[PDB]
């Protein structure tokens, strides 16, 4: 459910 | 802090991040976490990825994770240390240097007459 | 981006930034920029440091500087390229690795019984 970005 | 120090601490946060991504994908079964334990670890990791990993190599974040899910923190720590031997440090410095020189050249060529 | 690519671009911006700081100090020198041109360079650089260093590696920022003050851009580019020979990547890589291992050890020790 998340676009995990740094 | 030196430029080298700054860069070190930033790399440490990158590695912690890479480790979280790796473990997240591992936990995601084929079509979802399968065990009650992997499910809990998956949900805790998802929750923790919604919170910033400060400018401290990700250690404050790791400590918080460890309080909530000690098994998950051990795996995250194992993966980020393992990644120290996978990360291509030579390539990294090589790209940073070559592309600095190449951008300088292109900028100067453009402005010259 | 690969993690190495991310790190490379970030190193590039760090070098552009270090270069700006170096040139700013040199322009100051003992008791003020000497030539009317260097005074102009000082003021432009101070202007440009009030703006975020856009572009991978600071290149968009560098191009804007070059349009306004080509002499300044040339110096900034020369210094960031020179800094590639001085930046201690080994030390950086060393610190990032050691401190990863040390933090893991302290975290695990702390949680153990």
């Amino acid at each position: 459910w998340k676009e995990i970005k740094f | 802090a030196s430029p080298e120090r700054k860069a070190a601490v930033a790399l440490r946060s990158l590695f912690t991040f890479v480790a979280a991504r790796v473990v997240l994908e591992q936990l995601q079964g084929p079509g979802g976490p399968e065990t009650t334990y992997n499910q809990q670890a998956y949900l805790d990791l998802m929750d923790f990825l919604g919170t910033p990993m400060k400018g401290d190599g990700g250690d404050e974040w790791m400590a918080a994770v460890m309080r909530k899910n000690h098994a998950l923190a051990l795996r995250l720590m194992e993966v980020r240390e393992a990644y120290l031997d996978e990360f291509e440090w030579g390539k990294t410095m090589e790209m940073a240097s070559r592309e600095t020189r190449e951008a300088n050249t292109r900028l100067m060529r453009a402005a010259a007459m």
